[PDB]
């Protein structure tokens, strides 16, 4: 039943190299992870099922700090999120974006270099014009293999607030960006202008009362996309409808829990689309959230992340630790999804047996294909782990599945974790 | 004297773009210099596949490679011209690619047949049925030009071809194919287009993908024109119906937008019996955006429609619509009615335009936003012929003072440009009774850039009413100005005669206009009096020699001695423009 | 105070003249 | 010859019109001839009427096509501008330099203050050195410019009557002749009277005041009513604090403020407004919004081509 997850790789180890997203590509050869410092690193699998170990293929500078100069403030090059594109050539693009600009990467390779020259040597060595009579023209040759990033389109200065979405169309041409209060819509080759299709920004800012969280496009139909706000419910958009967005669809959110962090917990921190497109999950708090596009009334399945942290909120309000952004993945298949937890503890929750696991991306298991040993919590037996001594300093915020494989990339603070199926 | 050549060849290694770039654009000298013989064994070559890829740089390049069928030894080598092509047809950057393409489609035509077959048309089945979906992009438009000349049985195989594309699972070949299925079936002989065009064309228009339907509004355009109007029924109806009705407001936008193309291929039968109520349909649409650019179109549907019922149609179906469209909610769909409801008063003549057009006309002179009304405004001559402009002069006047009064002046500007085009139709007569006032008050607004505008229009007026009617009227108005204690005004004085001397004349020129701005050359501000300078440098050479000699003269003469240095500076290039001194 | 939407009201009220103000004392007594 | 050059300077006015930037050895060129015609001007200019006065512009081109829209051309009509001719704005470069190109050229027609921006501490912090490094590669012509600026003339007095300057009143002047005895040409001090006249502000608070700004004093309406009396002033003309309606009445229309950038930052909203001075030295205010920019806004509500 339970898939035995071995320990395979770990890679980093400062506030700088702090990792803040990751991401396979469609293909999952390729995985790119960013971090507070606006570097991006992306690591090839080798290909000698495929259970090859991951390696350091590409590393660039996606954004650098930057100051406001209108609003007089600094501009984080924290990197956001990573979205892949589907292949057009050899070469691969992704889009990178931080709170306030989304860039796009190419990462190609090269193994040709020109070599002659007609007015000097290779050195630079030159020499009298006046003796060079016969022409010649360049001619390649074979060279070390290298990976170059280029950034070929920069989206800029659309976003008031701090951006916190992308996600591509199904069309192969556009996307959107979401922050606070808007979502822009794009196209892939047009940076100069971008269409607001979603604006619940208020009148006055006063009454406001609800922000986007997060948006996602669907990933079949091109027409379809949601987006999540800070009081928990889902908004379903139908493009075909209308060019402006602003009246939803559909809406989702559910009708003893009364108590003063409920409004704080409620927030939906991200929002997936299954890889079949008919069910959607939801990440809050303490809680994941799956849902019948079907059935806006209430989720056909719900799942408790940590349910010892709801007697705890108290102390984690003062220590602001309520406040953290955990995300979810759905696998290949839909059949298993995976969030995160405190004391780099990420849950796997099983839809068909409904089971749970519990598990620990440490160095203390530092050995190739070893089992990871299930955890258990308790508010204590033999192997427990008491809920008083949980660090929650150490978030496992960004996690992600290997679209095809049961390989699973796992980010702690300042490591990147990498696990894969007993075979 | 080689060595010029030798920079531009090293040049394309150079790191720097702009000086790589400029070599590149003078490829034809650098391969005229090698020779024939080694253009194609060394410097093709190493153009096949650049590591550098700017995108304004292969764009360059790409453009040379068409051009290079003499350089690489005429026709019998100009296969040699593909490899390169192929690699740029295959890069992420869409205008590279296009243009690729297009350099690929230019050298076709001189591949001999034999060639096409040989050396062309394998290119083509690389490009479509490789990995990567941009080669499969760029191989949608490479069918048209080889498949006429090209055996029987190549030809089926290119169809056969081209039919998987238009099933690729990529949206981004699928939107290709779907923009190339109209000029394809141009070349398709009539039977293949009824049995292979129509298969593709519907399942394209029924694609899942709202940005692949509509594209099928452009094919259905192209292959209308191509089949017998009683076939039209058959094949392509029941494709643009749906059309239509389609879910997606972006797929009825198109059929909107292109719904006059739509009517031509159609033919006067299809027209009255299916596109009439489509129309309809689309005038009422949920979508703004819709309403819009079917609003562009009434003007355009109406005069098509056959005379046999034109006018019947128009009255009973089309005008009711154009009502609920005149008090729309949003704004830029009645801006886009006022621009082409003016046209239906020749369609519906005379007695019509007064009980039903005229109406609507009123309204939207009335309505809030100035952009409409402004609209209506703009097309009085398409009434003009029709009823007259007097019944709607008592109607015209308010909404043109309640314009030239905004308080936004750009709204103020807008008006001022179609002064001379509504003093035309209007008349003289009542241009003095009632517009004369409007254009002076202008030259006095406090906004700089409504006096500029309206000293303009003041040449234009003259340019129609001729020299007499400004004479009696605007000249002695103007002059009157040069009193005015704000120094602003009075140099719009010295404006006005800079544009009016240009028309009305020598004679005028000298007895009315030339002794006003000789008396402010003693103003006391700086600014008026070297202004009088350049007044008279512009208006000099209208005036007579013995004028010159006798008044200019002396008085450019005494301010050279002013104080200010600007004014000295413009007395002094009077002078020596006019040739005075 | 470390609510998202807390902070574009606090961001929304600081927004014509104090965040310039601000600053310009801030570089003024870096100086 | 005089006649060369000025051909040369009329050539630069018509490209930097069109907001292209000079080259490096222009910008030179035209510092060094700047400087001989600023350092005979006194630390109080004597501005002759008509005239009018104009507010912050911060770099603001387009904008400042508009107010020469408005107001009129040069030499056409005679401008005071009251500094801040940089930083916050994409085209700080192309603005100081048409400004300081008008200057020589119409060094009788349009007269320029110097702003608190108008330091090389203020423009490395908000953005001009920037645009100058990322316009040019090198920090030449931000170092020509910053000397420049050290020249221009702190206050300007009209007709005798009205006195402009950037910031405002200082504990430390009391008399215009205190004004005329400062030495300006130096980098903006962080105290004296030479920093309170380009960042004081008046108050609603009587008397002096701790300016909120971390530099100069906030002075209230009994300062402004001594300093005209004692001065024989009519009104004090002042800058350097956004105002909505782009001109704001104060202290019983002892002072008036009068800012000409619209929306400032690209982000205020704000009104811009210039104040004219007739022959007779009446004042009139007109008040203009931003110039519609060209293929903009970036991001729009109407569906653009490519989507429909
Ligand atoms: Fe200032
Ligand atoms: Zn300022």
């Amino acid at each position: 039943n339970d898939i035995q997850w071995c320990f395979s790789q770990v890679k980093g180890a400062a506030e700088a190299d702090i990792i803040s997203t990751v991401e396979f590509n469609h293909s999952g050869e390729l995985l790119a992870t960013g971090d507070k410092g606006g570097r991006v690193v992306i690591f090839q699998q080798e290909q000698e099922h495929s259970r090859g170990e991951y390696n350091v293929y590409s590393t660039f500078q996606s954004h650098e700090p930057e100051f406001d100069y209108l609003k007089s403030l600094e501009i984080e090059e924290k990197i956001n999120k990573i979205r892949w594109l589907p292949q057009k050539n050899a070469a691969q693009f992704l889009l990178s974006t931080n709170d306030k600009t989304i860039k796009l990467w190419k990462i190609s390779e090269r193994d040709k270099r020109p070599e002659g020259y007609n007015l000097k040597e290779e050195d630079g060595r030159y020499r009298d014009p006046t003796t060079v009579t016969t022409l010649r023209v360049p001619v390649f040759r074979p060279m070390d293999l290298m990976v170059e990033a280029s950034p070929r389109r920069i989206f800029a200065n659309a976003h008031t607030y701090h951006i916190n979405s992308i996600s591509i169309n199904s069309d192969y041409e556009t996307y959107l960006s979401a922050d606070d209060l808007r979502i822009n819509l794009w196209h892939l080759e047009i940076t100069d202008r971008s269409f607001n299709i979603v604006d619940i920004k208020p009148a006055n800012m006063e009454e406001l009362t609800e922000v986007i969280t997060a948006a996602e496009f669907h990933p079949n139909s091109c027409n379809t996309f949601v987006y999540s706000s800070s009081k928990g419910t889902i908004r379903l958009c139908d493009m075909r409808a209308s060019a402006l967005c602003d009246r939803h669809s559909k809406l989702f959110e559910e009708p003893s829990n009364r108590s003063f962090f409920s409004e704080i917990i409620s927030s939906i921190s991200d929002v997936k689309f299954s890889h079949s497109g008919r069910y959607m999950m939801t990440r809050d708090y303490l809680s994941v959230k799956i849902w019948d596009l079907n059935m806006e009334n209430r989720p056909v399945e719900t799942y408790q992340v940590h349910e010892y942290l709801r007697s705890k909120l108290c102390s984690l309000y003062e220590n602001d630790c309520i406040f953290d952004k955990f995300e979810c993945c759905w696998n290949g298949s839909d059949s298993v999804v995976m969030t995160g937890s405190y004391n780099n503890f990420f849950r796997m929750f099983d839809r068909n047996t409904k089971r749970d696991i519990t598990l620990e991306a440490s160095r203390e298991n530092n050995k190739p294909r070893t089992v990871l040993k299930p955890r258990k919590v308790c508010a204590r037996k033999k192997d427990e782990i008491s809920v008083d001594s949980l660090d929650f300093n150490k978030k496992i915020l960004h996690t992600a599945w290997h679209p095809k494989e049961n390989i699973i990339a796992v980010a702690t603070t300042n490591n990147l974790y990498i696990f894969q199926d007993k075979v | 004297s080689l060595y010029p050549i030798a920079v531009l060849i090293d040049e394309l290694r150079n790191e720097d773009v702009q000086l790589r770039l400029n070599s590149i654009k003078k490829l034809s000298t650098i391969a005229l210099a090698l020779g024939v013989e080694r253009t194609r064994s060394e410097l093709l070559p190493f153009l096949t596949d650049t590591i550098y890829d700017e995108d304004e740089v292969l764009l360059a390049l790409a453009e040379q490679l068409g051009t290079f069928t003499t350089l690489v030894g005429g026709p019998e080598y100009v296969h040699c011209l593909l490899p390169p092509l192929e690699s740029l047809a295959t890069v992420e950057e869409t205008v590279v690619r296009d243009k690729a393409v297009e350099s690929l489609r230019a050298i076709s035509h001189e591949h001999s047949p034999s060639d096409l077959e040989a050396h062309f048309v394998p290119l083509v089945k690389r490009l479509a049925g490789g990995d990567w979906f941009t080669s499969r992009t760029s191989a949608c438009g490479l069918f048209s030009v080889c498949y006429p000349r090209v055996s029987s049985a190549v030809k089926a195989e290119l169809r056969q071809y081209f039919r998987n594309l238009c099933s690729d699972d990529t949206p981004m070949v699928r939107r290709a194919a779907a923009s190339k299925l109209g000029e394809f079936a141009k070349v398709l002989e009539l039977d293949n287009v009824k049995s292979e065009i129509i298969p593709m064309f519907s399942n394209l228009a029924s694609d899942e993908q709202d940005s692949v339907r509509l594209l099928a509004v452009e094919a259905c355009v192209n292959i209308a024109q191509l089949l017998p109007q009683e076939d039209l029924e058959a094949l392509v109806m029941p494709t643009l119906r749906q059309a239509a009705e389609d879910k997606s407001w972006r797929v009825r936008y198109m059929v909107a937008d292109k719904f006059t193309e739509l009517q031509k291929a159609v033919g006067p039968e299809i027209t009255k019996t299916d596109l009439v109520p489509a129309f309809q349909n689309l005038m009422k649409d949920c979508e703004a955006e819709v309403r819009a650019a079917a609003s562009h179109k009434v003007k355009e549907f109406c005069e098509n429609l056959s005379a046999d019922c034109r006018e019947n149609v128009i009255m009973s179906q089309i005008l009711p619509c154009i009502k609920e469209l005149v008090s729309d909610a949003n704004q830029h769909v009645k801006s886009a009615l006022a621009s082409v409801i003016m046209g239906l008063s020749p369609i519906l003549g005379k007695d019509n335009t007064i009980e039903h057009l005229l109406p609507l006309f009123l309204a939207q002179l009335k309505d809030e936003c100035p952009e409409v009304r402004l609209n209506i405004i703009s097309n009085l001559d398409c009434v003009n012929e029709v009823i007259g402009i007097r019944q709607l002069s008592q109607s015209l006047l308010p909404a043109i003072v309640e314009l030239a009064e905004d308080a936004k002046w750009r709204v103020r500007l807008a008006i001022i440009e179609y002064m001379p085009l509504l003093a035309g139709q209007l008349g003289v007569e009542f241009f003095d009774e009632k517009l004369n006032s409007l254009c002076m008050a202008w030259l006095v607004d406090h906004v700089y850039a409504i006096r500029e505008a309206a000293t303009s229009n003041l040449k234009k007026l003259v340019e129609k009413f001729g020299k007499e009617w400004a004479h009696a009227t605007i000249i002695p108005k103007v002059l009157a100005m040069s009193g005015d204690p704000n120094y602003l005004h009075r140099m719009t004085t010295l404006f006005c005669i800079n544009v009016l001397s240009e028309v009305c004349g020598q004679d005028i020129t000298t007895k009315h206009m030339l002794p006003t701005v000789l008396r402010m050359a003693g103003d006391p501000v700086a600014n008026v009096r070297f202004n009088v300078a350049k007044s008279l440098q512009k208006i000099g050479p209208i005036l007579d020699n013995s004028t010159l000699q006798s008044e200019v003269k002396p008085i450019l003469e005494k301010l050279t001695q002013d104080q200010d240095v600007d004014v000295k500076y413009f007395a002094q290039e009077a002078l020596t423009v006019l040739s005075l001194a | 105070h470390s609510s998202r939407l807390h902070q574009i009201k606090q961001e929304e009220g600081m927004d014509l003249i104090n965040r310039e103000t601000v600053h310009e004392r801030e570089v003024q007594t870096a100086m | 010859d005089e006649k060369v050059f000025t051909k040369e300077l009329d050539q630069w006015i018509e490209q930097l019109n069109e907001c292209k930037q000079l080259s490096e050895s222009q910008v030179k060129s035209l510092c060094e001839k700047a400087k001989e015609i600023l350092t005979k001007e006194s630390n109080v200019q004597e501005v002759r009427c008509p005239v009018t006065v104009c507010g912050d512009v911060h770099g603001q081109f387009h904008d400042l096509m508009e107010l020469f829209r408005i107001g009129g051309k040069s030499p056409d009509t005679n401008y005071l501008f009251m500094g801040d001719y940089v930083d916050r704005g994409y085209y700080s470069v192309e603005t100081v330099t048409l400004l300081v190109a008008l200057k020589v050229r119409y060094r009788e027609r349009i007269t320029i203050l110097r702003g608190n921006h108008e330091s090389r501490q203020i423009t490395q912090v908000y953005g001009f050195y920037d645009e100058c490094l990322r316009k040019y590669g090198n920090a030449n012509v931000w170092k020509y410019f910053t000397d420049l600026f050290d020249y221009l003339p702190l206050t300007a007095l009209v007709d005798g009557q009205i006195f402009c300057l950037h910031g405002g009143l200082s504990p430390s002047i009391d008399t215009l002749d205190h004004i005329r005895a400062l030495d300006r040409l130096q980098e903006v001090p962080h105290e004296g009277p030479m920093c309170d006249l380009l960042w004081s502000d008046p108050d609603d608070r009587g008397g002096w005041g701790i300016s909120p700004r971390g530099a100069g004093y906030t002075f209230g309406q009994d300062i402004s009513e001594t300093f005209n009396h004692a001065n024989g002033l009519t009104l004090v003309s002042r800058a350097h604090q956004l105002v909505m309606e782009g001109y704001n009445w104060c202290h019983d229309r002892n002072v008036v403020t009068i800012f000409s950038a619209p929306n400032y930052c690209y982000r205020c909203g704000n009104q811009a407004a210039i104040m004219e001075l007739d022959d007779t030295l009446k004042y009139s205010f007109l008040q203009f919004d931003p110039a519609p920019r060209r293929g903009e806004p970036h991001v729009t509500r109407r569906t653009p081509d490519y989507f429909l």
